[PDB]
């Protein structure tokens, strides 16, 4: 507010300008990442579009139907399936507020500040626009190995149950969407999900030889390739690879041609790129059966 | 003075006579205690099962005796300001 | 030894050691098979990630329990060797005790009955593998195809698949294949299994193993060149139609 | 426009010195008043012109003039906490008729809460004591928080929703003050409702020999129990304890005398789950001639969270499955989807009843 | 939030119960799926709607403004223009088209749509309203 010097009387209220306090809120300047780059996943792309983008873009479908729209979707799958870029392309066409939070920031060093942070995340986001709370790669409270910020077993129950009350005790008109994704959701407390709020569950698997042909053409669209490079030949050599491993070979092939400063990448760069990815970047999983 | 007295309990006379010899009789018979040469007890531990407990009789001690009572809560003695809880 | 129980009823009424064991089958190689009037065909795939595997020295994915009946499973390979060995010993034990060749009906209820013991036996865990028993009874030409689930429930099926991408193949076998008019020739039974493997194997050759079961204790295993012969004829009638 | 009318009366309320008062809490009353300022300064004062002698009480904020200290106007105490001002909600959206089923989890709550508030003279004839506290835990996913909001609608009074993690602050000992903040409004605002959510993070003895940082949380209940039932039985309103883990709580908290009515939620049966789809049948789109008793029968025993997911997902099949409204065929597809498809892992229902 | 703040006027006026709920029912007129607009795709100004809302603005009820009667606000029922789309063939047999709107998805004769055109060929303009769908012998897609 605004006081007075002599009379010490309130002159009026002073609103906070230049953004709502904390500016790390990920206001999304909208680099405009389209759906053409995530193409090939369209089987699972239209799944999240109907439960997230559809009620925001076309609210008349759910309002006239009478059903309540879901508050989000949980994602599970092996790393490299494009779970990070799936939610990024959705917020582009909606042109609304969207948040990106790292799961490791839910717990702090001071005791009691963990649940205090989770209160301010949904409070500020819910005041301005039909925002969306997206927390990616949640390792929170498992395999601790933390000397500094470890709060014992008391921080476990306060921080997690604070997020559950935001989807239960916190009232909302349906404009707040919560989407959680990570590598393994089994280590997390299943009571935190409460799948009466989230009716959508999307899984992910490794693409086949037909899908990798579309993904390879995406990264090579802006890349200059020579005439001796075949797209179907590189896909055939791909064995047990995800969407991130395909871009890894396209990036490694670009670095080899960058050292020699070649506009069109020759076929010799793809031969040395696939050998380095399958060696270091691609490690044999602990599954091991068959 | 509270509204709770010793007439609201029963069958507890075994443990009632022991509480009278702690915070009750020295409020009166202390003059007789100095003749025997003993000293009045400076306190008695009050506990029980994980439940309500004897607090119902704690009001009767501050009622029938009609003496000065001071209620001090242990969990109210811990504060963020150092030294204020000690004062 | 170990006397502590494992399988425990969930508060929903199910069992954790059962449902969690069924996920091992869905993560394994898909095993699909069909049966005709005069013949029975059991297809099986292999792991396409691993290479440099000689077919001759590698044990066949379809285990032969008896001359007239074989077993093609899908699931944990560690729990499958226990069922294969104990089913073959009982096959000879049945010939010793009753002096009768075993039947496909008795072999399925035995393997499924043994699985019911480990679920009910404290100190052991259920099998994480599902076996498919198909063969012909002695002096009988009627096809017998029985499914054995890790939970112990067994049933007969005209066309059934287990393993990964099972629901995709099951929906394909209902519309394309009809149980009222099964094919009476062996060539049509082999081409039917190949059509179900096109959506799983996904353009592969050495990873496909098809076992043909015929009456009178006749078993002919299709080689690598014989399997690819039926694949070429189907691909020509697929994209063109 | 409103600023013009306030500038006329602003001559006496600005130029003259009245409002510039220094507010401080009074300590000793001699009938000389010893009052300590916010700057830690002690002084002596007395009554004013219009000040009544009975208005000044021990431990109350009393504004005094900064130049010549004198009592002018009294103020309500406990002005420091700003947290409990936002804990009171108004007009919850969930109504009393939103809770489905004819079972005993409804009538038992209204008799120990809504009955003494609406008709306090009913139990006065028998001369009994209405239950101060209640007990609602149940399995996760039954909508227990929805039943707490249904009571606040019929009550038409102040409702207070307290989060279990809110009681624990960033300082040691501040959580003890957070307890009295809730009970102070009980005497100030009569006939209100307080509700605790997720008390498992607070309650329990947990003893000593553990990690050692656990002694701060166990003192919150000892402050909460003292403020509930202390040496002086001070209480008016109803207290509601709720969490998802009744087994991990304090075995003293699990015994009566702070609580009388104890109701645990259960999974609705075939007759119970039928009413779950009947309250949702008035919403969405229901085809004429469809029997909802067969859908709840094919669905196994599950919490109400997964029961409402059937009606919600049924509308999703109107797009990909090429359907106008929700038909019986889409209901059967939801059985293998909403239920059988979503079981997998990370499905609670009755999975976690304990830890 | 706006319609719930009028509860303070029931004490000052005994007729406020009907006045506050009169315009609320007019908002829900037509089961919420109908409205009143003087514009369309052809830009045709309709004087019937202008002869209803403008006349019922002043003197809505009897106590409003001067002394009036209760028959003045019934003129709004004549300006109802519901939105609909119909597709026939010859004798009126329905034909399924592809339209995604609010209730629905892939509608046909007997439902409504708002600002959408299907992929099926009717005759020429392929617009809303009542149209007749005819297909060529080369590519023919029908119900």
């Amino acid at each position: 507010v605004l006081l007075h010097h002599k009379t010490m009387s309130i002159v009026g209220v002073l609103q906070d300008d230049a953004d709502p306090m904390v500016s790390v809120m990920k206001m999304d300047k909208s680099p405009t990442e389209s759906y053409s780059d995530i193409g090939g996943l369209e089987s699972q792309i239209q799944e999240i579009k109907e439960s997230v983008e559809l009620p925001l873009t076309h609210p008349e479908l759910y309002e006239e139907m009478g059903i309540k729209p879901p508050k989000g979707v949980i994602l599970y799958g092996a790393p490299g399936t494009g779970k990070t870029l799936l939610a990024k392309a959705v917020a582009n066409q909606t042109s609304a507020t969207f948040l990106r939070i790292v799961g490791s920031e839910l717990i702090q060093k001071y005791l009691g500040d963990g649940p205090r942070l989770c209160r301010q995340i949904f409070k500020v986001a819910g005041e301005n626009a039909p925002s969306i709370v997206f927390i990616d790669e949640i390792d929170a409270i498992g395999t601790k190995r933390y000397d500094s910020n470890s709060g014992g077993e008391r921080e476990i129950q306060r921080t997690m149950l604070e997020l559950l009350n935001q989807l239960d005790g916190f009232d909302d008109r349906g404009d707040v969407k919560v989407i959680m994704a990570t590598n393994k959701i089994e280590t997390l407390d299943p009571a935190l999900i409460r799948p009466g709020r989230i009716d959508r569950k999307i899984l992910f698997e490794n693409p086949d030889l037909s899908t990798k042909k579309k993904i390879l053409g995406i990264h090579t669209s802006k890349m200059n390739l020579s005439e001796d490079v075949n797209l179907e030949t590189l896909v055939t050599t791909k064995d047990d690879l995800s969407g991130a491993d395909i871009q890894a070979m396209c990036t490694e092939a670009g670095l080899l041609a960058l050292r020699e400063r070649r506009m069109q990448v020759t076929a010799e760069d793809f031969k040395q790129a696939k050998e380095r990815v399958m060696k270091n970047k691609v490690e044999e999983n602990l599954e091991g059966l068959y | 003075k509270p509204t709770e007295t010793y007439s609201d309990v029963g069958g507890l006379d075994k443990q009632i006579e022991e509480l009278v010899e702690a915070i009750v009789l020295p409020m009166k018979r202390a003059d007789k205690f100095k003749d025997m040469g003993i000293r009045a007890p400076k306190g008695a531990l009050m506990y029980g099962p994980p439940g309500t407990g004897k607090t119902l009789l704690a009001r009767a001690c501050a009622a029938q005796t009609n003496a000065t009572f001071l209620k001090l809560a242990a969990p109210q003695l811990v504060q963020m300001y150092i030294g204020e809880g000690a004062k | 030894g170990y006397d502590r129980a494992l399988s425990i009823f969930s508060p929903d009424g199910h069992i954790f050691q059962v449902e969690y064991a069924l996920e091992a089958v869905k993560r394994g190689t898909c095993a699909v098979g069909v049966k005709g009037k005069n013949c029975v065909v059991l297809g099986c795939e292999r792991r396409s990630t691993l290479k440099l595997q000689d077919t001759r020295i590698t044990p066949s994915k379809v285990s032969k329990i008896d001359s007239h009946v074989v077993l093609s499973f899908s699931g944990l390979n560690a729990d499958s060797r226990i069922l294969i060995e104990k089913a073959r010993v009982e096959a000879q034990s049945h010939r010793l005790t009753l002096e009768d060749p075993v039947t496909v009906e008795y072999l399925t209820r035995y393997v499924a009955g043994v699985q019911q013991r480990y679920t009910q036996s404290g100190g052991v865990r259920p099998f994480g593998v599902s076996t498919l028993i198909a063969g012909f009874d002695p002096r009988d030409d009627e096809p017998k195809l029985y499914q054995t689930e890790p939970s112990g429930i067994y049933s007969s099926w005209s066309a059934q698949t287990i393993g990964r991408n099972s629901k995709t193949v099951r929906e394909f076998l209902e519309k394309n294949y009809d149980r009222k008019e099964p094919p009476a020739t062996v060539e049509e039974c082999v081409k039917l299994t190949v059509r179900s493997l096109l959506e799983v194997v996904q353009t592969g050759a050495k990873n496909i193993e098809i076992t043909v079961v015929k009456p009178d204790s006749d078993i002919v295993a299709l080689s690598s060149e014989e399997i690819n012969q039926y694949v070429t004829q189907i691909e020509q009638e697929k994209q063109e139609q | 426009a409103p600023s013009h009318l306030w500038d006329i009366m602003g001559d006496r309320q600005r130029l003259g010195e009245e409002h510039p008062l220094q507010v401080a809490r009074c300590t000793k009353i001699i009938k000389k008043y010893v009052i300590n300022l916010k700057q830690i300064a002690k002084f002596v004062v007395g009554l004013g012109e219009r000040v009544s002698p009975t208005d000044i009480e021990e431990g109350m904020r009393v504004g005094v003039d900064r130049s010549k200290y004198n009592i002018e106007l009294p103020l309500p105490p406990r002005i420091d906490p700003s947290v409990t001002m936002m804990t009171v909600e108004e007009k919850p959206d969930v109504t009393y008729s939103d809770v489905g089923g004819c079972k005993d989890q409804i009538e038992k709550l209204r008799e120990v809460v809504e009955l003494p508030l609406l008709s306090p003279e009913r139990f006065a004839t028998l001369g009994i004591d209405p239950p101060k506290g209640i007990l609602l835990y149940g399995p996760p996913g039954t909508g227990k928080t929805l039943c707490a909001r249904a009571v606040a609608n019929r009550t038409d009074a102040t409702f207070i929703r307290v989060i279990g993690s809110e009681l624990v602050q960033k300082y040691v000992g501040e959580g003890a003050r957070m307890v009295r903040e809730l009970f102070e409004m009980a005497r100030t605002k009569k006939a209100c409702i307080i509700f605790f959510d997720e008390i498992d993070a607070v309650g329990g003895a947990r003893f000593d020999d553990g990690a050692g940082g656990d002694n701060e949380v166990q003192r919150t209940m000892l402050e909460l129990i003292t403020q509930l039932d202390g040496f002086d039985p001070r209480g008016n309103i109803k207290v509601m304890f709720a969490t998802n883990r009744p087994n991990t709580l304090d075995p003293a908290l699990l015994r009566p005398g702070r609580i009388d009515r104890k109701v645990e939620f259960s999974l609705p049966d075939l007759e119970g789950r039928a009413n779950i789809f009947r309250i949702h049948s008035k919403s969405m789109s229901v085809e004429r001639g469809i029997r909802w008793e067969l859908i709840s029968r094919l669905c196994p025993n599950s919490t109400g969270a997964e029961l409402r997911s059937v009606c919600t997902e049924a509308g999703m099949f109107a797009i990909r499955a090429r359907r106008k409204v929700a038909t019986e065929k889409d209901f059967l597809k939801a059985v293998d989807k909403v239920i059988s498809g979503y079981k997998k892992f990370s499905s609670t229902s009755r999975y976690m009843q304990y830890n | 939030q706006l319609l719930r703040q009028l509860a303070s006027y029931y004490s000052r006026e005994q007729d406020a119960l009907f006045i506050t709920r009169l315009a609320q029912g007019l908002l829900h007129l037509g089961k919420g799926t109908m409205t009143m607009d003087v514009f369309n795709d052809a830009h045709v100004l309709n004087k019937v709607t202008l002869a209803s809302i403008l006349t019922t603005a002043v003197g809505l009820v009897s106590p409003s403004f001067m002394l009036k009667h209760h028959q003045l606000f019934y003129m709004l029922n004549a300006g109802i223009r519901p939105k609909f789309i119909l597709a026939l063939n010859d004798e009126g047999e329905p034909i399924k088209v592809n339209v995604r709107v609010g209730q629905p998805v892939l509608l046909n004769h007997g439902e409504r749509a708002e600002l959408e055109t299907d992929e099926y060929i009717s005759y020429t303009s392929h617009i809303e309203g009542v149209v007749i769908l005819k297909k060529n012998p080369d590519y023919r897609e029908e119900e």
